[PDB]
This record gives structure tokens, C-alpha cells and sequence, in this order.
């Protein structure tokens, strides 16, 4: 607008903001000003040290500046030109400060503080090329929700089913005699008890269930309260702590009867990942291929590089010309590019390697001197074949080598720390730097990989993109965390003993606090301190927890759009792989210019179910076992079967044996069939006549061939069978890369992570004897333990054992139990120190972010080759490339829809009203009145609350029993179902009633909770109308039928892992808050499951390996007669769960990237020329105007219904005056009888309109040439009908 | 017709004729638990508490298990009627509704598993029977076996979405 457009000297002013050096003052105002947010020291109980003051008062000059600049430019500019986002939000920021001064000084408010966070946003108004990249984001979202929209009522959904059947079970006690403590047992949280049947027992000797509150967390996780339960549903969703909700629920009603719930939450929480990974890819695959191949820049991008290796190339002939006088000069390639170095300066590094992979933090006193000599031996080899590199192959072109021009500062770096330590006058922290520099010479291994000259060029494209990716996430980071610093000040005061660590009471603190809820590890810990910071689970207090739900969703999503990028650069990867090898081979190319009755047997369906079963039943018989009970009846019962199903199996193995003879065994499977049965021979051979546990292992090879018949390895891991060979190098990529930091981690923290149980006294000598425990900080209550050394568990000594360790981080889990640990280190035999060595963090950080951008990878491969599947069968295309492909599938096949349409006019007037929109709302309004209904069930409430919920859950009841009968009034069985949906309420109904009739029995019991859920159900109605996420699942519920053997992969391993530990990690007493206890325990089948669950959401696995190595105690009711008590335990655990963790997480990722094989179809659909829901109206309009189910319109009608379709795909709004009739005119329209033309030829006549066409003669050739693509298609050769449907298409 | 003559809706239907009678069989018998106090030795039942030490004793005292049992026949009495019409006159949508009923008749059973679950906790040793393992059988029957007809009585969800839900 502008105000007023005065001129005179305002000009100058105008002028001065076209200067140019704009940007070179104020980037260094923000830059200065984050800074004056870095050291801002928050103090609690307001306080204020000299920093805080006065930076106070220099925020009076950040202030000063921006009012100078802003008001300025509504003169230079004015108000038609503050249109920008970027213009509107800045001011925003400035007004706001003004208004906090004008608050500040008529007083002389603290949410006011708060809002100058926002500062650092003023960067990207100002930083040219980061408002494009901030807008790859914001139309990167807009897909999504559609998705978004599916867990918010998938929330909705589990939080009021929760809300109904888990309503204040949690509040009874664990508490003393009489008294008011908890009783815990020093690692247990305190969980429920119950003092009836089918709980907790509550053995803690000395103890009583009673009420008040012992429950979770501090008050966090009760399913009272709507409120609350929305928050515990989103805790378990993101899948950190969701088990500890389970053992709170099993502990308080009983197990067996909750964890069908939790498991199809997550089974649902873990199905909502694969929507969106491919949601968010369907976008991105489609702008790599609707941005830049509509525009061309990558045939631009890979002739420069084309060029770049003609310029390098031909450069080097001339540069070893001019200067081309000896009888050597040229045995340089007679030794240099020779075999012999190739295979010799390999064993040299190899040492190099086994020079480093030393290293113990004892080190007796060989290698304390070997790897001395080894400084002095290796690095003059080395530099040998350097010296001869460096004359004697031409000196220019040695440093025009990238990986040679690595050589050199590698060798630079062998010496010049060589020539240092022989003055050693220097400190041994210098020293100790330099150790760290020898493990450059690590890096000779990264010249090799002829994969990584790819994987070289996916970081050499990307740099001018992702550095401008990691300063906006890295700004992201800075916005949540001066937020952090501001919303939680360090108010972590408590009062107690326990070591909340992770606070926010620094800068640097904050900085790495807020990435440990990125990574979603451990994100209760921190959001149970915010909620316990405040007051309580409290009106006010508890609306914090939503600055952890959107540093947690929206923080996430960013870290996604990272990962977006770097899948379009492989895929450039992939066409500088694929085009190189055709052009690699085409110039190649110019270079080239009664045993018969045993068959009988084996073919039978009366054979061929039958040895399926007693596979199942041999499953079963390993399903359910004793195994800690050693003479029980189910060891006598169960050894009889498996020896009778040897017997079985048996003639199994004879039958097939006498089939063939020599050549029976061509097969690796007819292999694998026969050493079972020979190893089943002394299983059952040395019992029945007197280690014996690998007779028992091997039975459950058996149920592996079941999988004989199933494709789905035969297509689907076949695929990445193709690939294993790329990712054979992928993962040893990775295990080099957690090689080579496990040496800089051994370097490090050797010796370290040592702590003793007293700290206090840090030293070997100064550590035994006994001290002072005290339960909750009172100084009276006073107990006593003795103390030890306790050596971390996942400690930094060998390079076999600190691997073991950088695994853990790279699962993500328990990362923050070890930098926390990690920052604590002191000298080489000495106890932590509290915040000493905060740099430390660093190197996770960047390990972190290093492997986790190396995860994305790995993803990224899959996805890649499964496009390139699809287009191997679409090569002999001579099509629109699955548009018209498309247009083939639709007007042959798609016949009309149902329309039903009465008599008998009373029963007319009820259909009059029903498919008359007016009560459509109305039921959608009654479901959201039985939302509120079902929505404000809180706890203790009153007789009032209650006598109200009884009556509105009978009178809901009784309209959706009304809409029934109408329905079925109109629309009789034959008519009513006929829809799924109709059919699904009726199931519905039916069950609310006899919840209304049990509620009335105990008017005057397990299902007065049970059948409350079908009040719940009842929402889901609204997914009938909801059309953009109905597709949305449709499309994925006609994926999982397409691979179902896939899932029976997974299951496979669930199956198998079990029965294998479950005959090993039994015995393992179950001692409360030991980590493996009654409900996270080895002993029946069903617990196994769940334990091996809880693996595959990495819900802690760190700690159930910990509980299974030697030390155990024997579950004292089975066996270790005397003495030999602790040692039910075994080292297998480690390569058990590393394999588990490694095998499960990848099939299912060969799980999700196969979802990718149905459905990318409708990922990538364009909707702005002809998607579904235009065929999908189309088959609508016939249920107006044909509502007798012909499948033939008269030739009248064709004109009306051309009008009301829509203009993108039929006619526009000026209509017609000849041309919805000239169109028609000038297409293939039969006349069959009277004048009744049939939908199919309406149909095609419409979409050859999209699919575009030509004249005739060119259409009648296309007759046959469409006949010549659709008989190819027409797999059967049977139905003359749909050639009869080609001519009449085409007539 | 195929929906009909399908066998596999032949096979599931007689395994439900199984339960049928076999939850029949538990509503009449009395034998759901011992009493044994240690004789008055005694069975829980449905209707009536019989008692024994051949001096047997019939009794009874625990009431809503067969009023609720009694909406578990009514179920099993009304879904064998649109189960039989939907033979005799090639009408195929009454198997809808003849696997709902068929679906609640063994979910009220389960009720009654609990409450005289409940039972039991109330009170002297109590061991389960055979009628109990007569009921656990007829649930699994008529809730498994309801879902798998009702599931195969609606058409897929085709394959491929030109035709969906006719
Ligand atoms: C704790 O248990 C032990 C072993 O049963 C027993 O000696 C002791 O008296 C118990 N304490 C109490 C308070 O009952
Ligand atoms: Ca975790
Ligand atoms: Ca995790």
C-alpha cells in the first residue's frame, strides 16, 4: 500500500538500500547475535552471574540495529513490497522485542523472553539460494497428508480402546507394611501391584498392595484421562519405551490378555513407516524424472564430465611427451603398473593394518616395542614405492591422481611425526596426536574398491548441495535448542540423588540433548524430566510435552528430506554405471569390428499334504517344550513324537531315495534333505542307549522346505540377489568404516570407562571394602554393599571388542548411556570426573551422522534396482509407457456399476431419502457426538457422569439401529449387502446392543469390557467417505495379498531363533530388575516371541545381551544338584543377538522395499493429465443414467452425460455448439439395436480423446496395431468376446 | 453359485456344525470344575450344582452365565435359519449374516468362561473338567470358523482397481 509516496530525500534512503553491502553487515548482525544466544547462561531460581547481565543490555543493541533497518526500508520500499513471507515474518521478529523493552521498562514477561529465539531465521531472508531450498521441503510435505491424517485417527482409534479397557488399573501399590515407600529393588522401576488373583504377586518380603500411586513413570502414563492416553499411544508409536508400557499393563491385569493389543499397534506403527517411505519417494523418484528430465541437465552434467576426462586424458600425453634419457625411465612400468606391486604393497598395508589391530590397553611389552620398529620398517617400504612413483612415472601426472595426491600427505604425515619423537621435547598430549595421525594410514584401502570411483562421484555432486542441506538442519538444531535453553533454563533442579543428566544447563549440553531426540533414542527420559520440571501432570505443566512431540515429528521429517536428496544422486550414480557399460562394451564392439511306481508317489496330493504336515506337526512338537523340567510328562509325551516323526520322514527320505539314483543329488536341496535324517539317527539313537543339545538343535531344520513351491524368494530376494553382489561391497563399505573408527575410538579410550561402585575414590588400591549406600538421599536411612571395580560392559580395549561397541550406536540405542559415559573419562586407570573432556562428543556426533547418513545409503541402493525391474518387461513398449497402458486395462475390462432403483412407492419414499445427502451428516455427525461420548471418561468421576454415560450410549444405539432398518427398508439383503461397509456396521450393530443388554444384566465380568470396544469401532464408518486416504490403503491391502511369502520369511526367523534360544537361555533365573525376569523371559515359546520383538523395534537389546554371558543363576527348580550354582549362561549370546539384529532388520527391509513392486505404480501417478478418480467417475455417471444395469446407453443420452463429467477429461463449461457433438462425430461410435450404444465403446471413444489419436486409416491401422499390442496382452487365448470388443471399440 | 459351491465354504460350515453341537453340549453339562474341599466333592454347572461323595446329590445355589449362554443358543437358533434359506433358493448374500450371529454365539461363551473363571477366584481345591474343554473348543470353533465364512462369503478386493466391490 505503500504509505503516502513522498520522495524528496526519502530517495537517498531508497538508494541506500540498493547498496550492496547489505549482505556484508548484516549476516555478521545475526552471526554475532546467535552468538549473544550461545553464551547466555540460564540460572534457575533467578540468577544472574556478570554474563547474563550484561548481555542483557546488549541485547539493547541488537534491537538498536534492526529498528534502524526495518522502518528504513517501508520508506525505501513500503507495503507492496512487503508481500514476502521473509519481509512479513522479519518485522515480526522485530516488533515483538520493541514490545518486550516497552514491558521491561514500565515495570522497572517471560514468554516474552522467549520469543527472540527466533533470530536465527532471519539468516535465511537474507542468505541468497536458502529460500529454494527451505521450498524443496514445504511442497515435499504437502503430500503427506494424506498420511499424516491415517495415525492422527489411528490415534484416535487406539487411544479411546485404551482409554475403555485399561481405565485406572495402574494406581495400586507396591508400598511397605504401613508405611509410605515404594519397594523397589535397586534397578526396577516401580512397577504396579495387585493384591487379587492374576497379577502381580508382590514377594518383596514385608510388603502390601494398597491405593494411591506407585504408577508410572512420575504420572505420566496413566490410561486415565483422554488427554493422557493420546500421549502414551504416541510414546509407544515411535517405538522407545513402549515396552516398559507393557510390563506395566501385564503387571497390573495379567499377561496373555493385553499384548495382542500393543503388537497390533506397532504391527501398525511399524506398516506406517512404509507408507511414508514411499510416500515421501513417490515425489521425489517422480522430480528426478519431472523436473530435470523435462528439462535435460544431466545430459549437460555428464558431457562436462565427458569432457573433464578428455581434458585430464589428453593433457597428460602432452605433458609426458615434451619432456620425454636413461636406461631406466622406463622401468617405471615395468615395475610400477606390474603385477608384482599390485600383489606386494597390499601385504604392507595389510600389515599396517595388524600394526594397529594391536593395541590392548595392557600391551605386555612385545608390542609396546613391535609397534615401534613397525613405524620405522613399514613407512620406509612405503615411502620407497612412493620415491619410485615419484621419478620414474612422470611427476605432473602423479599429482593429477586425486587418490595419489592422498600419497603424498599420507607420507608427508609418516615423516614429519617421525623426525618429531626422535627430539621428544613435547608434550605427551602431542604425542598422543600424533598416534592418532598413523591411522591415516588406514586410508590405502580407500584407493582400492573399484565401487567407491561411484561412491567418490555421490559425494562430489552433491557438495554443493548437501553443505547447504547440513546448514539448514544444522540451523534447525540451533533454533530447538536456544528454545531449550529458554523453556527449560536448567530448572532441573529436583532435589534428589538420582542424576538426571541429560539437562539442558549449558550451551553445548543443550546441543547434544536435542540430536538424542532426533535420533529418537530415549526421548522419555527427557520428556518425563520436562513434564516432572514443571509442576506435574497438570493443566498448565503437561502442554510442554508438545515441544517434544514437534522437535520430534517435524524435526524428523528434515532429517527425511536429507535422505530425499541423496537418493536422486545415486540415481545419478546409476546412469554414469548403466551408460558406462554400453559404452565400455560397444567399443569392445569396435574391437569386435517297481521304482516306477515311487513316481507315482512323489507326484501325489495324497503325498503331497501329507508331508506338509507332519512338517507342521514336527514344528509344533519343537514349538512347545519343557526345557527347564528335565524328566517332565511333556518330555515324554513330545520325545515320542519327533522319533515317530523321523519315522515318517523317513520313508519320506526312502521313497524319494529310490527314485533317482546318481544324479539325485544335482540338487543343493536334495543335499539338504538327506543330511537331516542322518543326523536325526544319533538324536534319537543315543538317548534310547545312553554335548547333547546339537541332536536337539537341528530338528528345526526340517521346516525350512516348506518354502519349495514359493517364488518369493525365487522374485523378490532374487532381485536383491542381483544386488548382493553391490551390497556385498555396501555393508564391507560400512564394516571398513566401523573398523576404522573402532582404532580411532582404541586410541582414545583405552584403559577408560573403569568405574568402581563408590565414587568417590577412583583408583585400584584406593576400592574395596564396604560403604554407605543410601536409599533416597535421608542420611539416616543407611544400607551397605561391598565395592568393586565394575568395567563398563561395552568397553574400549581390543579391536574385536570396540566394535562390538560402535555397533550399538549404530543401532541407535543406549548411545546416550555411553557419550555419557564417554565424556567422563580421566587418565588411563582412574575413575570418572563429572563433566571433564566435553569435547568428547564430537567424535559420536560425527560418527553418528556418519554411519547414519551410510544407513540412508544402503536404502537407497534397493530402491534403484526395483524401478530397474519393472522396466526390463516394459522395453518392447511401443506405448505411452503405461499411460495408455493403462487406457487398455480400463475401457476393455471395466464393466458397469450396480445402481439399484426400486418399486412399490412406499418403499420408494425411503429410498428418496437415503441416497438424499441431508442425514449423510448426520451420521457423520453422531460417530463425532460418540467421539465426546466415548471422549471425556475421566477417572473417580462422579454418579453423575455415570447416569448420563449410560443413557447416551442406548440412545446412539438405538438411531444407528433406525438407519439399519431403513436401509434395509430400501435396499433389501440382496441390495443392502452388496457393500462391505454396509455389511461391517451391521456387524457393528448387533454388538452395541448386547453391550447395551449385558450393560443392563449388571444393571440388575469381562465382557462389560470387552464388548465396550464396538463403540469404538464404530468411527472407522468415516473411512467410507473420507475418498483421499480410502485409495490410499485400498492400494496397500491389494499390496499385502500380492506378497505373502515375504512374510513368511520374518516369520520364519521368529520361529527358528527361538527354538534355538529357547534350548539355550533357559536356566536364567529370573530375579526382578535383572532385565530378563517374568515378562521378558526365555522359558515358554510365547515369551520368546515377544523378547525376540522386542529386538526388532531395538527396544534395548544393549542390555538383554548383557544378561545372558556366564554368570546366571539356574532357576532353582531344575537341575546343578550342588555348588555349581551361577553357570546356566553361554557365549553364544553374542553372535545370537548380532545376528538376529543383522538378519531381521534386513529382511525387513527386503519386506518394505518390496512393497515398492506393487505399488509405485500409484506413487507416481500424474494428476494433470488422467489419474484413477477420473475412471472412477466415469463408472459413477452410469448410475444415473443407466441405472438398469444394461451396459448399454441410448445414442440420446450419450450428449448429457458427455456434459456432467468434468472439463479435464471430458468437455469444458462452453458447451457445446458443435463440439461435444463434433467430437463424436469424429470418433469410433457403433450402433448396435434401437439406437443403444454400449459403455465399453463409450468408454474408449473418451479416452482415445487423453491417449491421443489420428484420422482415419491411420485409426483403422490402429485396429490392428492396437489388436497387435492387446492379443500380445491377452495371456489366454480363449475369449473371442474381447477381440469382439476390439472390433467394436473400433467400430 | 461358485460362493455356494466353493467346498471350502462346505468344509468350514460342517467344522461349525461340529461346535455347534459341542457348545449344545456344554450348555447341558454340569461337569465345568471340581469341588474338592477334602466328601461333598461337587461340579459346577451351568443350571444346577451336583454333588457327590453312589450317593450324587443335585443342587444348585453365578446367574447371569446362563443368561448369558441363553443369547449364545439364540444366536446359534437364528443363524442356522438365513444359513439354511441361503441353500434352498440360490440366495448367497444370507451367508453374511448367518456367519455375524454364528461370530457373537462363541464370543458370549468366552463371557461365561470368565465368569465362571470368576468363579473360582471367589473362594478347598477347584480343577478344571471336561466340560471346560468342551466350551474353549466350541469358541475357537465359532470364532475362527464364523470369520473364515464371512471372509470368503465377500468378493475379494480384486486385484486390480477396475472393478471394486461389485
Ligand atoms: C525376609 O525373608 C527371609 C527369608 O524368608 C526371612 O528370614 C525374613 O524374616 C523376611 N523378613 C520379614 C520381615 O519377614
Ligand atoms: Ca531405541
Ligand atoms: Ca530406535
Amino acid at each position: 500500500f505503500c504509505l503516502t509516496l513522498q520522495n524528496p530525500l526519502r530517495k537517498a534512503c531508497i538508494s541506500i538500500v540498493e547498496w550492496k553491502p547489505f549482505e556484508t553487515i548484516i549476516l555478521l548482525t545475526i552471526f554475532a547475535n546467535c552468538v549473544a544466544l550461545a553464551v547466555y547462561l540460564p540460572m534457575p531460581e533467578d540468577d544472574n552471574n556478570s554474563l547474563n547481565l550484561g548481555l542483557e543490555k546488549l541485547e539493547y543493541f541488537f534491537l538498536t540495529v534492526f529498528s534502524i533497518e526495518a522502518a528504513m526500508k517501508i520508506i525505501a520500499y513500503g507495503f507492496l513490497f512487503h508481500q514476502d513471507a521473509y519481509l512479513r515474518s522479519g518485522w515480526n521478529v522485530l516488533d515483538f522485542i520493541i514490545v518486550f523493552l516497552g514491558v521491561f521498562t514500565a515495570i522497572l514477561v517471560k514468554a516474552l523472553r522467549a520469543f527472540r529465539v527466533l533470530r536465527p531465521l532471519r539468516l535465511v531472508s537474507g542468505v541468497p539460494s536458502l529460500q529454494v531450498v527451505l521450498n524443496s521441503i514445504f511442497k515435499a510435505m504437502l503430500p503427506l497428508f494424506h498420511i499424516a491424517l491415517l495415525v492422527l485417527f489411528m490415534v484416535i482409534i487406539y487411544a479411546i480402546i485404551g482409554l475403555e479397557l485399561f481405565k485406572g488399573k495402574m494406581h495400586k501399590t507396591c508400598y511397605y507394611i504401613g508405611t509410605d515407600i515404594v519397594a523397589t529393588v535397586e534397578n526396577e522401576k516401580p512397577s504396579p501391584c495387585a493384591r487379587t488373583g492374576s497379577g502381580r504377586p508382590c514377594t518383596i518380603n514385608g510388603s502390601e498392595c494398597r491405593g494411591g500411586w506407585p504408577g508410572p513413570n512420575h504420572g505420566i502414563t496413566h490410561f486415565d484421562n483422554f488427554g493422557f492416553s493420546m500421549l502414551t499411544v504416541y510414546q509407544c508409536i515411535t517405538m522407545e519405551g513402549w515396552t516398559d508400557v507393557l510390563y506395566w499393563v501385564n503387571d497390573a491385569i495379567g499377561n496373555e490378555w493385553p499384548w495382542i493389543y500393543f503388537v497390533t499397534l506397532i504391527l501398525l506403527g511399524s506398516f506406517f513407516i512404509l507408507n511414508l517411505v514411499l510416500g515421501v519417494l513417490s515425489g521425489e523418484f517422480t522430480k528426478e524424472r519431472e523436473k530435470a528430465k523435462s528439462r535435460g541437465t544431466f545430459q549437460k552434467l555428464r558431457e562436462k564430465q565427458q569432457l573433464e576426462e578428455d581434458l585430464r586424458g589428453y593433457m597428460s600425453w602432452i605433458t609426458q611427451g615434451e619432456v620425454m634419457n636413461r636406461v631406466f625411465r622406463w622401468k617405471c612400468h615395468d615395475l610400477v603398473k606390474s603385477r608384482v606391486f599390485y600383489w606386494l604393497v597390499i601385504l604392507i598395508v595389510a600389515l599396517n593394518t595388524l600394526s594397529i589391530a594391536s593395541e590392548h590397553h595392557n600391551q605386555p611389552l612385545w608390542l609396546t616395542h613391535l609397534q615401534d620398529i613397525a613405524n620405522r620398517v613399514l613407512l620406509s617400504l612405503f615411502t620407497i614405492e612412493m620415491l619410485l612413483k615419484m621419478y620414474g612415472l612422470g611427476l605432473r601426472q602423479y599429482f593429477m591422481s586425486i587418490f595419489n595426491r592422498f600419497d603424498c600427505f599420507v607420507v608427508c604425515s609418516g615423516i614429519l611425526e617421525l623426525l618429531l619423537v626422535e627430539s621428544g621435547a613435547m608434550t605427551p598430549l602431542g604425542i598422543s596426536v600424533l598416534r592418532c595421525i598413523r591411522l591415516l594410514r588406514l586410508f590405502k584401502i580407500t584407493k582400492y574398491w573399484t565401487s567407491l570411483s561411484n561412491l567418490v562421484a555421490s559425494l562430489l555432486n552433491s557438495i554443493r548441495s548437501i553443505a547447504s542441506l547440513l546448514l539448514l538442519l544444522f540451523l534447525f538444531i540451533i533454533i530447538f535448542a536456544l528454545l531449550g535453553m529458554q523453556l527449560f533454563g536448567g530448572r532441573y533442579d529436583f532435589e534428589d540423588t538420582e542424576v538426571r543428566r541429560s539437562n539442558f544447563d549449558n550451551f553445548p549440553q543443550a546441543l547434544i540433548s536435542v540430536f538424542q531426540v532426533l535420533t529418537g533414542e530415549d526421548w522419555n527420559s527427557v520428556m518425563y524430566n520436562g513434564i516432572m520440571a514443571y509442576g506435574g501432570p497438570s493443566y498448565p505443566g503437561v502442554l510442554v510435552c508438545i515441544y517434544f512431540i514437534i522437535l520430534f515429528v517435524c524435526g524428523n521429517y528434515i532429517l527425511l528430506n536429507v535422505f530425499l536428496a541423496i537418493a536422486v544422486d545415486n540415481l545419478a550414480e546409476a546412469e554414469s554405471l548403466t551408460s558406462a557399460q554400453k559404452a565400455k562394451a560397444e567399443e569392445r564392439k569396435r574391437r569386435k569390428m517297481v521304482r516306477v511306481l515311487c513316481h507315482r508317489i512323489v507326484n501325489a496330493t495324497w503325498f503331497t499334504n501329507f508331508i506338509l504336515l507332519f512338517i507342521l506337526l514336527s514344528s509344533a512338537a519343537l514349538a512347545a517344550e519343557d526345557p527347564i523340567r528335565a524328566e517332565s510328562v511333556r518330555n515324554q509325551i513330545l520325545g515320542y513324537f519327533d522319533i515317530a516323526f523321523t519315522s515318517v520322514f523317513t520313508v519320506e527320505i526312502v521313497l524319494k531315495m529310490t527314485t533317482y539314483g546318481a544324479f539325485l543329488h544335482k540338487g543343493s536341496f536334495c543335499r539338504n534333505y538327506f543330511n537331516i535324517l542322518d543326523l536325526l539317527v544319533v538324536a534319537v539313537s543315543l538317548i534310547s542307549m545312553g554335548v547333547v543339545k546339537i541332536l536337539r538343535v537341528l530338528r528345526v531344520l526340517r521346516p525350512l522346505r516348506a518354502i519349495n513351491r514359493a517364488k518369493g524368494l525365487k522374485h523378490v530376494v532374487q532381485c536383491v540377489f542381483v544386488a548382493i553382489r553391490t551390497i556385498g561391497n555396501i555393508v564391507l563399505v560400512t564394516t571398513l568404516l566401523q573398523f576404522m573408527f573402532a582404532c580411532i575410538g582404541v586410541q582414545l579410550f583405552k584403559g577408560k570407562f573403569f568405574s568402581c561402585n563408590d565414587l568417590s575414590k577412583m583408583t585400584e588400591e584406593e576400592c574395596r571394602g564396604y560403604y554407605y549406600v543410601y536409599k533416597d538421599g535421608d542420611p539416616t536411612q543407611m544400607e551397605l554393599r561391598p565395592r568393586q571395580w565394575i568395567h563398563n560392559d561395552f568397553h574400549f580395549d581390543n579391536v574385536l571388542s570396540a566394535m562390538m561397541s560402535l555397533f550399538t550406536v549404530s543401532t541407535f540405542e543406549g548411545w546416550p548411556q555411553l557419550l555419557y559415559r564417554a565424556i567422563d573419562s580421566n587418565e588411563e586407570d582412574m575413575g570418572p570426573v563429572y563433566n571433564n573432556r566435553v569435547e568428547m562428543a564430537i567424535f559420536f556426533i560425527i560418527y553418528i551422522i556418519l554411519i547414519a547418513f551410510f544407513m540412508m545409503n544402503i536404502f537407497v541402493g534397493f530402491v534403484i534396482v526395483t524401478f530397474q525391474e519393472q522396466g526390463e518387461t516394459e522395453y518392447k513398449n511401443c506405448e505411452l509407457d503405461k499411460n495408455q497402458r493403462q487406457c487398455v486395462q480400463y475401457a476393455l475390462k471395466a464393466r458397469p456399476l450396480r445402481c439399484y432403483i426400486p418399486k412399490n412407492p412406499y418403499q420408494y419414499q425411503v429410498w428418496y431419502v437415503v441416497t438424499s445427502s441431508y442425514f449423510e451428516y448426520l451420521m457423520f455427525a453422531l460417530i463425532m457426538l460418540n467421539t465426546i461420548c466415548l471422549g471425556m471418561q475421566h477417572y473417580h468421576q462422579s454418579e453423575e457422569m455415570n447416569h448420563i454415560s449410560d443413557i447416551l450410549n442406548v440412545a446412539f444405539t438405538i438411531i444407528f439401529t433406525l438407519e439399519m432398518i431403513l436401509k434395509l427398508l430400501a435396499f433389501k439383503a440382496r441390495g443392502y449387502f452388496g457393500d462391505p461397509w454396509n455389511v461391517f456396521d451391521f456387524l457393528i450393530v448387533i454388538g452395541s446392543i448386547i453391550d447395551v443388554i449385558l450393560s443392563e444384566i449388571d444393571t440388575f465380568r469381562i465382557s462389560s469390557a470387552f464388548f465396550r470396544l464396538f463403540r469404538v469401532m464404530r468411527l472407522i464408518k468415516l473411512l467410507s467417505r473420507a475418498e483421499g486416504v480410502r485409495t490410499l490403503l485400498w492400494t496397500f491391502i491389494k499390496s499385502f495379498q500380492a506378497l505373502p511369502y515375504v512374510a513368511l520369511l520374518i516369520v520364519m526367523l521368529f520361529f527358528i531363533y527361538a527354538v534355538i534360544g529357547m534350548q539355550m537361555f533357559g536356566k536364567i533365573a529370573l530375579v526382578d530388575g535383572t532385565q530378563i525376569n517374568r515378562n521378558n523371559n526365555f522359558q515358554t515359546f510365547p515369551q520368546a516371541v515377544l523378547l525376540l520383538f522386542r529386538c526388532a523395534t531395538g527396544e534395548a537389546w544393549q542390555e538383554i545381551l548383557l544378561a545372558c554371558s556366564y554368570g546366571k543363576l539356574c532357576d532353582p527348580e531344575s537341575d546343578y544338584a550342588p555348588g555349581e550354582e551361577y553357570t546356566c549362561g553361554t557365549n553364544f549370546a553374542y553372535y545370537y543377538f548380532i545376528s538376529f539384529y543383522m538378519l531381521c532388520a534386513f529382511l525387513i527391509i527386503n519386506l518394505f522395499v518390496a512393497v515398492i513392486m506393487d505399488n509405485f505404480d500409484y506413487l507416481t501417478r500424474d494428476w494433470s493429465i488422467l489419474g484413477p478418480h477420473h475412471l472412477d467417475e466415469f463408472k459413477a455417471i452410469w448410475a444415473e443414467y443407466d441405472p438398469e444395469a444394461k451396459g448399454r446407453i441410448k445414442h440420446l443420452d450419450v450428449v448429457t452425460l458427455l456434459r456432467r463429467i468434468q472439463p479435464p477429461l471430458g468437455f469444458g463449461k462452453f458447451c457445446p455448439h458443435r463440439v461435444a457433438c463434433k467430437r463424436l462425430v469424429g470418433m469410433n461410435m457403433p450402433l448396435n439395436s434401437d439406437g443403444t450404444v454400449t459403455f465399453n465403446a463409450t468408454l474408449f471413444a473418451l479416452v482415445r480423446t487423453a491417449l491421443k489419436i489420428k484420422t482415419e486409416g491411420n485409426f483403422e491401422q490402429a485396429n490392428e496395431e492396437l489388436r497387435a499390442i492387446i492379443k500380445k496382452i491377452w495371456k489366454r487365448t480363449s475369449m473371442k468376446l474381447l477381440d469382439q470388443v476390439i472390433p467394436p471399440i473400433g467400430d | 453359485m461358485s460362493p455356494t459351491e466353493a467346498p471350502k465354504v462346505r468344509v468350514t460350515l460342517f467344522c461349525i456344525l461340529v461346535g455347534i453341537v459341542l457348545a449344545m453340549t456344554a450348555v447341558v453339562s454340569d461337569h465345568w470344575a471340581v469341588l474338592s474341599p477334602h466328601c461333598e466333592a461337587a461340579h459346577f454347572g451351568l443350571w444346577r450344582i451336583c454333588t457327590k461323595r453312589g450317593e450324587k446329590n443335585c443342587s444348585y445355589f453365578s446367574i447371569s452365565a446362563a443368561a448369558i449362554s441363553v443369547f449364545s443358543l439364540g444366536f446359534l437358533i437364528m443363524g442356522t435359519i438365513c444359513a439354511l434359506m441361503a441353500f434352498r433358493k440360490k440366495r448367497d448374500y444370507l451367508l453374511r449374516p448367518a456367519s455375524m450371529f454364528y461370530v457373537f454365539a462363541g464370543l458370549c461363551l468366552f463371557v461365561s468362561l470368565e465368569v465362571m473363571r470368576q468363579s473360582v477366584k471367589r473362594m478347598i481345591e477347584y480343577y478344571y473338567s471336561w466340560s471346560f474343554a468342551c466350551a474353549c473348543a466350541a469358541f475357537v470353533l465359532l470364532f475362527l470358523g464364523g470369520i473364515s465364512l464371512l471372509l470368503f462369503s465377500l468378493p475379494r478386493m480384486p486385484q486390480n482397481p477396475w472393478e471394486s466391490c461389485m
